[PDB]
């Protein structure tokens, strides 16, 4: 959320999805860098998980119609969505300290797991996957 | 051919005619680095960064020739990357790297320090594993 | 490991992708033999493995071997005796019944202790994803849900769970392959689907295995299968642990910039359809361990009049977190949380299922009586025995060569010594 | 070949205080020692001892600049407390392939506080329940281990 | 060649046995001989259905207007087959067909369904109107046996009471339980007074605050 | 830290700790092979413990017979089958006196049930030994074959329908000089099959008529075949054993000592009540001791003659015909002949050969060619061996066939309660193999004197207590049939757990069967709430895998999953969708007895309700509880061979192979171009050739001359 606020890529869907989790006191790594996740699991296991990148049964977003699906219930978010929100699609609000810089480049290699992302060094560019068929290229940032 | 095949063939071409390259190294001229065999090698290095690799390799090889003694494995490892023209830093110094990524990413990477999936020389027995294949250097 | 989005794909494609990622191992053609079995031929096994990898890396949808030569000649499938009419055997004088190869007698194996120690550890990955249940209303449902929550949280990432999932999945695939292909060789990768804490899920490949033909339609008929599994442990360290394995050295992986070798343990084996069913049912270890834990909790609650689940797991104001004696450290007793006890119970159940033979079940059935007598002694009930040596002979009749039985006997002796030395206080 | 030959080759017959690293590999030793390294050494940063058949650590120059040391493929089994009295400035420790029986062997490393990475591969101590956790709470100063403290970085 | 096959068929027809077998035996009967020639029965029902489902058309289908109502193909997915079957003497349908019927099939009338299966609905109603009590562990009625799985165990006992058409004290029967929950929420939290009053003020029995009902 | 699982016992009572040690209540696959060697050993041991009895030659079957009853009493602690008749009669007298009007009522009820029963009851059973073919066949098939043979032999008991006429016809068939019957004979094959030559060899069965002399049928009826049951009995014995076991069950039901047919928590109640009752009447200041006794060679020592005596004593006041009916079973068992199975296998390593020696040729080779154990076993079995590969076996019980009567005998042994009027009183429980004995006395010395007296008494009745598997301890903690009781707490040693996979009927039926199985496991075997919920989870996972009906909102892909996803998208009441349609599962403990349709009815979409419960849908067409909807489909169940006579005579004519060869080319050139649906293959060929000629001419492969020639030939066919 802080990274989104600093550099204006404010996305309503990501903000709503990740706001509730912000309560608990922060628990950073020994390096002082925040952890990284792909999906946040909740109690009850199985379906009870929120996907950080694409969408989960408990939370999904349809930008074509701008419809929010929460636990199988559909709502319309008209008036709470900016025109430029769609263009900054997803890649700037999925990891801490990472921002989008390009597109899929098979030359750079295949998609990099969170294990390699966490051990990466600033100024190095990597490739990630949002969901099937929508890869993206990101770069680490000091801020 | 695949990237692994190209690396294997380039390193084998280097190994077979070792005498020529090792003799040209002492003279210290760019003619040896501008060999045809490395042109295909130039295809398996990222275009946006191959020049930095070439500059770093040239700098380390110059230091090798100047301020130390023979080290066959490192010379072997760092020779092929110098075909492309260098891109020095803004100040004028060469860029420093320790992991030379290759086309395909992931496993397709060379390690400057000791060895990698493609290149790894053990001195304890003096055996060079190249692309999952062991040569002897005795 | 090969990170994937989470889609379901055929095992052949998964194995092909996994080998592509680790291309160096796939393209290995010169084997550095490290150890050899007494009878197996290293050349035949290596050529069979090469054929298996070639079939995996090809493009045809089927996972069927086409170079049947080495497969046929490697598993000793051509050395079977030919059956002749009974009349000739009656007339013949050289045809005589063969003596039974009674199991040998073996001493304590040090690797079973390491197996138990490691399989009870918590790794970084979990392989259990069970469906959901309806909302809980009745108090009994709430108690059961709390027990399930604690159990899964404790043994979600336990290495035993991943090993159990690999075992059951491999046996299920073996059984499925026997659907219509019985007279043909089938290549089957030993794959697994795993999930880590961060949420990203991986598709692991543990090796391959080629299953031969079973012309006979019987279900209790052995169909020879030879399995090549990857490993990172040099067999020379424990030569006695692998007298039955043929091991090569394929290549070397890099995890943190450091080279670690990779060996390929190749072994011939024989199992029948009923053994496939047993392996498939081997998932019952989860229910077994849960029932054991629930019996412990029920006893603890029966001491009182109210449920003791949270108190014995986390501890309430009145009570304290229950601690169980886990094992020994430098010859001294060591305690641990109920979670460690649950993990040890699960590992013990899994090992019991995996190492199960008539010797194991007989030994367990008789150690039941011995343990009950020991318990009666503990509670000052003044037990009496009529023929003690009969019980001891019945128990010792089953300790011949099973690793699990021998290690269980060793642990029983150690615990009996501990009880003796602790009962004098 | 002997430790003396390796010392001569590396030093090239120069003053002892001219090299900050040593490579004593594939060298036969008398009764499993590391002779050939006199106490006169004052500056040293990296060490490498592999296949030397070292059985104990009792002969080592006192040092205050070493940060890395490498021992592997040895049958050494004894207390390492002497390192504190000899060089309490170690940061990288490598015991891969050594022969250590139980947890008590690695106890004396508590008094050392500068150690950040310790390596123990295929060791008899490594095959135990909660060995990773037990070692961690036994050596709080440790910041790295066989490679998976929390992430993967290279020495 | 058509002519070669024609002449061979005529030559075969010259013989009586071939002509008879070709005239009587049908194309359907032709498959049967191959089956027993290279197929037989299996066992292990659990796995049998697993194999059957993966097939194309494992499900039997009835003959009628409804059967033909569902299509042959759907979004590139086959549903049933046109040619008659031998065993069932009718069409065969794929598993997906069932799902199609559940999605875009004709909508029938289910009025009076509860009456037909009234016993199950009575059981469900009795379960819904239950009033669960306490659970007590070891010491150290027609409507009760049905739920016995959830009442009594080896070392535990669940206090459960039945129900059935006990309507009339609706509002009261509501408020009490609601009030109970409030206490259950307040006793655990520190300083239960303010939290309890807050929850009691902000609770509505579907039209009105709890205060009015109390 | 070296783990030691046994250390758990330090912190937990062993009774709870070893709970559910064996997940399987059935049989493992690795159990010691039960082949010819095992049955030979069983018969050897059965005759060994009774070798001091009277040995004679049966005048009916001409087989060696051993009768240990009323034989010399044992002089050693080894197992003994010498059960004195007087002791058994006295024990029955004591039981009858203690329970007045029990034997008479039980016999009356058994005879009434027999009168009202029907032959169909015999079809409820495991594999039965069919004598017509001499194999193991399902109960229904064996009964049908026996009925057909009886009809061929002018015996029509099944026609009357009652069981009494059926058994009368059985005992009459035991008197016919010659018995004719049907049998199945396999003959090799010569019909074509495309592997590489259009020719394959197999086996085809045919029905034939075979006759057997009187003695042969007598021996066959008494035969016991082997497949922890060791053998199975044919149909000639099933009715009588059924009646006798019904009688024994009627007696046992009212015996407080009997541990059967209790099932569920009632077992725990009986255990605790027995313990409490024994402790209550303990002498003031006395001692109560408990023995978890076990019986060795239980069924290898009980004698059918003793069972005959028990049946005669019980039915002492009953109609003579019913007395004979009850007695027919013990006498049949007293003459049982065991079948040794397949045989042995002998190999020659030098020439790489092996062969199978069948039972009739067991002794056809010198004994020196058998290994030591088989050599000794055959040497000992020689006297009790018949030339037809069968072994005479008078004593023994070959595992469970009179389990209820065994329990009755054990209860009789437990009912004496005193010997010599000493200062001890014993009682307890027994269920057909295992007994728990409680003895109250003054001091432990007198309790052990009473235990010794009980041991001697049961020895007199032929029951052999296991000294090597029994122990005694102060009352309050013991075991009874894999159920450990300890001061109120109760635990199970082995509990059956749900097996992988669905029941195997259909979606709704499989779900209902799984849920009812979980409910029954909870009720009977005592599965805890958490274990039952985990079983529900596992069953749901297996069900979804088998039926490919993952959640509608999941991201899995499949042929059925696309329609499931579309339905999930179009549906409003997503909580009401069935699991089979990718909906959410809602099953839990409180609702394990309610069909999911009934559970979700209130939440279903009315349109979805109509589609699902359409009164006339094409799937349903024409225990457990479910709802008849579109998910109750039926799978194609039609295989094997019908029209056997016509197909066999067609295949035996000659020209079938040529017809197949002509069919193959044309109808395999394309994957499927067959106008199937009862079309005559000649008609289909005519149409196929007509279309082929049309296409050839249209594309130009044939000229007009060939076209017209082909149409003329096809004109002669009759379909043009």
């Amino acid at each position: 959320l802080k990274q989104m606020r600093d550099q204006e890529v404010m996305k309503t869907d990501q903000f709503i999805k990740l706001l509730p989790f912000c309560f608990s006191p922060p628990k950073l790594r020994s390096n002082g860098e925040p952890y990284q996740f792909l999906k946040l699991v909740l109690k009850g296991g199985g379906e009870n998980f929120i996907e950080v990148r694409k969408g989960s049964p408990l939370f999904s977003y349809n930008p074509q119609t701008e419809v929010l699906t929460i636990c199988g219930r559909m709502m319309s978010l008209k008036g709470k969505i900016e025109d430029e929100e769609r263009n900054r699609s997803m890649g700037n609000a999925v990891l801490a300290g990472f921002l989008v810089s390009g597109k899929y480049d098979p030359d750079l290699g295949d998609f990099k797991t969170i294990e390699e992302l966490e051990k990466l060094k600033p100024g190095e560019k990597a490739n990630i996957l949002l969901y099937q068929g929508k890869p993206v290229k990101v770069v680490k940032r000091k801020r | 051919g695949t990237t692994k095949e190209l690396v294997q063939n380039t390193y084998q071409w280097v190994l077979k005619n070792l005498v020529t390259l090792k003799a040209q190294f002492l003279l210290g001229k760019e003619d040896m680095f501008q060999w045809d065999a490395f042109e295909a090698f130039e295809s398996i290095i990222p275009q946006k960064m191959a020049g930095q690799y070439s500059g770093f390799a040239r700098a380390v090889l110059k230091q090798m020739r100047d301020q130390e003694v023979m080290k066959t494995d490192q010379f072997i490892k760092l020779l092929p990357f110098c075909f492309s023209p260098p891109k020095l830093r803004s100040n004028g110094e060469p860029y420093q790297f320790l992991k030379l990524v290759l086309k395909g990413g992931g496993e397709n990477f060379i390690e400057v320090r000791k060895g990698s999936p493609l290149f790894s020389y053990n001195p304890q027995t003096e055996v060079l594993t190249i692309c999952g294949r062991m040569m002897s250097l005795k | 490991a090969n990170m994937t989005e989470g889609k379901s794909k055929k095992p052949k494609t998964l194995a092909k992708e996994c080998l592509e990622k680790y291309s160096t191992l796939r393209d290995q053609t010169d084997p550095i033999l490290i150890m050899k079995s007494e009878k197996a031929n290293e050349n035949f096994l290596w050529k069979l493995w090469r054929d298996c990898v070639n079939t995996i890396s090809n493009e045809e949808m089927s996972n069927e071997l086409q170079k049947t030569n080495y497969a046929k000649w490697a598993t000793g499938d051509g050395l079977t005796y030919q059956k002749i009419m009974k009349e000739v055997a009656i007339d013949d004088e050289t045809m005589c019944q063969e003596e039974p190869k009674i199991p040998n007698k073996c001493r304590v194996a040090a690797w079973v202790q390491t197996e138990m120690n490691l399989l009870s550890t918590l790794t970084s990955k979990r392989a259990l994803d069970l469906p959901e249940i309806g909302p809980d209303v009745a108090p009994v449902e709430h108690v059961g849900s709390e027990r399930r929550k604690y159990f899964v949280n404790e043994i979600n990432y336990c290495k035993a769970s991943t090993v159990m999932m690999k075992y059951v999945l491999f046996h299920t695939s073996l059984l499925n392959e026997s659907n219509a292909s019985m007279g043909k060789y089938k290549v089957i990768p030993i794959t697994n689907r795993v999930v880590n804490e961060k949420g990203e899920s991986f598709d692991m490949l543990y090796g391959l295995a080629v299953k031969g033909q079973s012309h006979l339609r019987g279900d209790t008929d052995v169909v020879t299968v030879v399995t090549f599994e990857f490993s990172s442990t040099d067999p020379r360290v424990d030569s006695g642990k692998w007298p039955k394995y043929t091991v090569f050295r394929i290549g070397s992986l890099f995890v943190s910039g450091r080279e670690k070798s990779v060996y390929l343990y190749c072994r011939v084996n024989g199992t029948n359809k009923i053994q496939m069913k047993w392996g498939m049912e081997a998932r019952r270890c989860l229910l077994q361990s849960m029932q054991q834990m629930e019996a412990i909790v029920e006893q603890e609650s029966s001491i009182q009049g109210y449920d003791m689940t949270k108190a014995c797991f986390k501890g309430d104001r009145v009570n304290s977190p229950k601690t169980f004696s886990i094992g020994t450290q430098e010859g001294k007793l060591v305690k641990g949380s109920f979670g460690k006890a649950l993990r040890v119970i699960f590992t013990k159940c899994l090992m019991h299922y995996v190492f199960g033979n008539a010797q194991l079940e007989g030994f367990s059935a008789e150690s039941r009586r011995l343990l009950l007598l020991i318990q009666a002694l503990k509670d000052r009930k003044g037990p009496w025995v009529f023929d003690l040596e009969g019980m001891y002979s019945g128990i010792e009749e089953c300790i011949s060569n099973n690793p699990w039985v021998i290690q269980s006997a060793y642990w029983f002796n150690e615990w009996l010594g501990f009880e003796k030395e602790g009962s004098k206080v | 070949m002997e430790m003396g030959r390796r010392i001569h080759l590396e030093l090239r017959n120069r003053t002892p205080s001219d090299v900050k690293e040593l490579v004593l590999d594939n060298s036969r030793s008398n009764e499993g020692k590391l002779e050939g390294l006199t106490d006169e050494f004052e500056e040293l940063e990296f060490l490498s001892t592999i296949n030397v058949g070292l059985t104990s650590i009792a002969n080592l120059p006192k040092l205050n600049k070493l940060k890395k040391l490498e021992l592997s493929d040895n049958r050494v089994s004894g207390g390492l407390e002497v390192l504190a009295e000899k060089c309490p400035n170690l940061t990288h420790l490598n015991l891969s392939g050594n022969k250590i029986k139980d947890l008590s062997t690695i106890e004396p490393l508590k008094k050392l506080e500068n150690l950040k990475s310790l390596d123990l591969f295929n060791c008899e101590v490594t095959n135990l329940n909660d060995y990773r956790e037990n070692v961690f709470k036994l050596l709080p100063q440790l910041t790295y281990l066989d490679g998976y403290d929390r992430d993967d970085k290279e020495a | 060649m058509t002519l070669a096959k024609i002449e061979l068929l005529k030559q075969l027809l010259r013989d009586n046995e071939a002509k008879t077998v070709l005239k009587q035996t049908t194309v359907d009967q032709y498959n049967i001989i191959r089956k027993f020639n290279t197929s037989r029965i299996e066992k292990n029902p659990s796995l049998r259905m697993k194999w059957a489902m993966c097939s194309n058309f494992p499900l039997a289908l009835t003959k009628g207007d409804m059967a033909n109502r569902i299509p042959l193909e759907y979004k590139g997915i086959q549903l049933k087959t046109n040619a008659e079957d031998i065993g069932t003497k009718g069409q065969m349908c794929s598993i997906a067909a069932v799902t199609w019927w559940n999605t875009y099939g004709p909508i029938g009338d289910t009025e009076g369904f509860e009456r037909v299966y009234e016993s199950f609905f009575l059981r469900k109603m009795r379960l819904d109107n239950a009033t669960w009590g306490r659970i007590t562990f070891g010491p150290v009625s027609a409507e009760f046996i049905e739920m016995l799985h959830c009442l009594q165990g080896e070392n535990w006992r669940q206090i459960y009471h039945p129900g059935g058409n006990k309507l009339t004290e609706s509002r009261s029967q509501s408020m009490i339980v609601a009030c109970r929950k409030i206490i259950r929420r307040s006793i655990v939290a520190s300083n239960p007074l303010e939290l309890a009053v807050e929850i009691a003020n902000k609770t509505v029995i579907d039209t009105e605050p709890l205060k009015s009902c109390l | 830290m070296n783990i030691n699982p046994y250390f758990l016992f330090i912190d937990v009572p062993i009774q709870a700790a070893i709970s559910t040690t064996f997940p399987y209540t059935g049989v493992p696959p690795y159990s010691h092979g039960t082949g010819t060697g095992y049955t030979i050993d069983t018969v050897i041991r059965t005759h060994e413990y009774s070798n001091k009895g009277k040995q004679y030659i049966s005048d009916v079957t001409g087989c060696t017979m051993v009768d240990p009853t009323n034989g010399p009493l044992p002089e050693d602690n080894e197992p003994s089958a010498y059960a004195q008749l007087d002791c058994v009669l006295e024990a029955l007298d004591r039981m009858d006196e203690e329970h007045p009007g029990l034997f008479q009522a039980a016999s009356q009820n058994a005879m009434e049930t027999l009168m009202v029963t029907t032959v169909d009851k015999l079809t409820q059973g495991r594999q039965t030994f069919d004598w017509t073919v001499c194999r193991n066949q399902p109960a229904a098939t064996a009964l049908n074959t026996t009925i057909t043979s009886f009809r061929l032999n002018d015996l029509n008991g099944a026609d009357k329908g009652g069981l009494i006429p059926f058994c009368q016809d059985i005992i009459d068939s035991l008197d016919r000089p010659e018995m004719t019957f049907f049998s199945v004979k396999n003959i090799k094959k010569k019909l074509p099959a495309k592997n590489r030559k259009g020719f394959l060899i197999k086996r085809i069965p045919m029905k034939v008529k075979d006759k057997i002399t009187k003695v042969e049928y007598i021996k066959r009826a008494l035969s016991l075949n082997t497949m922890r049951a060791i053998a199975t009995a044919g149909i000639q014995i099933r009715g009588f054993v059924l009646v006798v076991e019904n009688l024994a069950k009627n007696i046992c039901e009212n015996l407080e000592q009997s541990g059967l047919p209790v099932g569920g928590n009632e077992k725990k109640a009986k255990l605790s009540n027995a313990v409490a009752k024994m402790l209550s009447n303990c002498p003031p200041g006395g001692i109560s001791m408990t023995v978890t006794g076990d019986n060795t060679k239980w069924n290898e020592c009980l004698n059918p003659r003793i069972f005959l005596a028990m049946t005669e004593r019980i039915t002492r006041d009953s109609p003579i015909w019913f007395r004979d009916f009850c007695s027919i079973a013990p006498v049949l068992f007293s003459n049982k002949i065991a079948r040794l199975g397949k045989g042995f296998m002998i190999t020659s390593k030098t020439k790489r050969l092996k062969a199978q020696i069948p039972c009739p040729d067991l002794f056809s080779i010198p004994l020196e060619r058998y290994n030591e154990e088989t050599r000794a076993k055959l040497k000992k079995l020689k006297p009790f061996f018949n030339e037809e590969g069968t072994a005479s076996l008078s004593p023994g019980m070959m595992m469970g066939m009179f389990n209820m009567l065994s329990t009755v005998l054990g209860v009789a042994a437990l009912g004496i309660k005193n010997i010599g009027n000493k200062e001890y009183l014993w009682d307890g429980l027994q269920s057909s193999d295992d007994f728990a004995l409680f003895v109250n006395a003054k001091d432990e010395e007198t309790c052990m004197e009473g235990i010794n007296d009980f041991y001697r008494t049961c020895k007199l009745l032929g029951i052999n207590m296991s000294k090597k598997k029994s122990y005694c301890n102060e009352t309050g903690m013991f075991e009874f049939t894999s159920m450990f009781y300890r001061d109120g707490f109760v635990s199970n040693f082995a509990m059956e757990l749900p097996s992988f996979g669905v029941a195997g009927v259909n979606e709704s039926a499989d779900m209902a069967i799984g849920m009812t199985i979980i409910k029954n496991n909870m009720i009977n075997n005592g599965m805890g709430p958490a274990t039952a919920q985990t079983a529900i989870q596992l069953f749901i996972a297996d069900y979804r895998y088998t039926y490919k009906c993952h959640r509608g909102d999941s991201k899995v892909e499949g042929k059925r999953m696309k329609i499931i996803k579309e339905l999930w998208e179009n549906t409003k009441g997503r909580d009401g969708l069935l699991v089979a349609d990718g909906g959410p599962n809602i099953y839990n403990l409180r609702n394990l007895h309610i069909p999911e349709i009934v559970l979700k009815y209130n939440l279903m979409d009315p349109e979805y309700k109509g589609r699902l419960l359409h009164p006339q849908n094409p799937f349903v067409g024409h225990d457990y509880d479910a709802v008849s909807g579109t998910h109750s489909w039926r799978t194609k169940r039609n295989r094997s061979i019908l029209n056997t006579d016509q197909r066999n005579m067609i295949l035996e004519e000659q020209c079938y192979a040529k017809c197949c060869n002509l069919f193959e080319a044309c109808f395999n050139s394309a994957s499927y171009r067959k106008p199937v649906g009862q079309h005559s293959m000649l008609e289909a060929m005519a149409h196929r050739l007509r279309m082929d000629a049309r296409l050839d001419y249209e594309s130009g492969r044939m000229s007009k001359d060939d076209f017209e020639k082909a149409m003329a030939h096809l004109g002669e066919i009759g379909y043009i």
